[PDB]
């Protein structure tokens, strides 16, 4: 499969996530995802086929994980923005103000504003520390997919979001939505990973 | 996730 950030692929035949980034690690293909979106030695599939598995994992407390891919995957410096591509170019954080977007695979690609950092989240499983917010708004199933600039700088991996009764938070304005990423830099180097730019 |  081509590695795309905010493509859908599935954790053991069960649930769905998005992709965050295609990295690699010395010789191994990899992408950057969410922590809850599986468990170490869960198998990812793209497109019905086997395409990898968890390799680690970091959830709660963080919420960050890569998934090893076979040699056969291709990696490519691209997120998803409806039929077209964002290029990967690095990975500078930007600021407190900021316009961002993510990508994933129930609402797409969709645009807003970080409007603060250093965010805790409690979840059903324990706190997760250290998340940015924004108010692009998201819904279940973008965990795992990229967030990052119009200008190609990535910025981190959706964790979760104030979603309403319809599953996403594209419903209420953006002064009301929270929606949470796990920052990128902490899980390239918890994990010596390099990001794959184009 | 959702926030608790």
């Amino acid at each position: 499969a081509n590695i795309v950030g905010g493509i859908e692929y599935s954790i053991n035949n069960a649930s769905l996530c998005s992709v965050g980034f295609s990295v690699t690690r010395g010789a191994t293909k990899g992408f950057v995802t969410a922590g809850h979106c599986g468990t170490v030695n869960a198998t990812a599939r793209i497109g019905g086929a086997v395409v990898g598995t968890f390799a680690a994992r970091v959830f709660p407390g963080n919420d960050a994980a890569w998934v090893s891919l076979t040699s056969a995957q291709t990696l490519l410096p691209r997120v998803a923005n409806g039929s077209s591509f964002v290029t990967v170019r690095g990975s500078t954080e930007a600021a407190v103000g900021a316009a961002v977007c993510r990508s994933g695979r129930t609402t797409g690609y969709q645009c807003g504003t970080i409007t603060a950092k250093n965010v805790t989240a409690n979840y059903a499983e324990g706190a997760v520390r250290g998340l940015t917010q924004g108010n692009a708004c998201m819904g279940r199933g973008d965990s795992g997919g990229s967030w990052i600039t119009s200008a190609g700088q990535a910025q981190g991996v959706m964790s979760g979001g104030n979603v309403q009764s319809n599953g996403n938070n594209c419903g209420i304005p953006a002064s009301q939505r929270s929606s949470l990423f796990q920052r990128l830099q902490p899980i390239l180097s918890q994990y010596g990973l390099s990001l794959v730019t184009g | 996730l959702q926030p608790i």
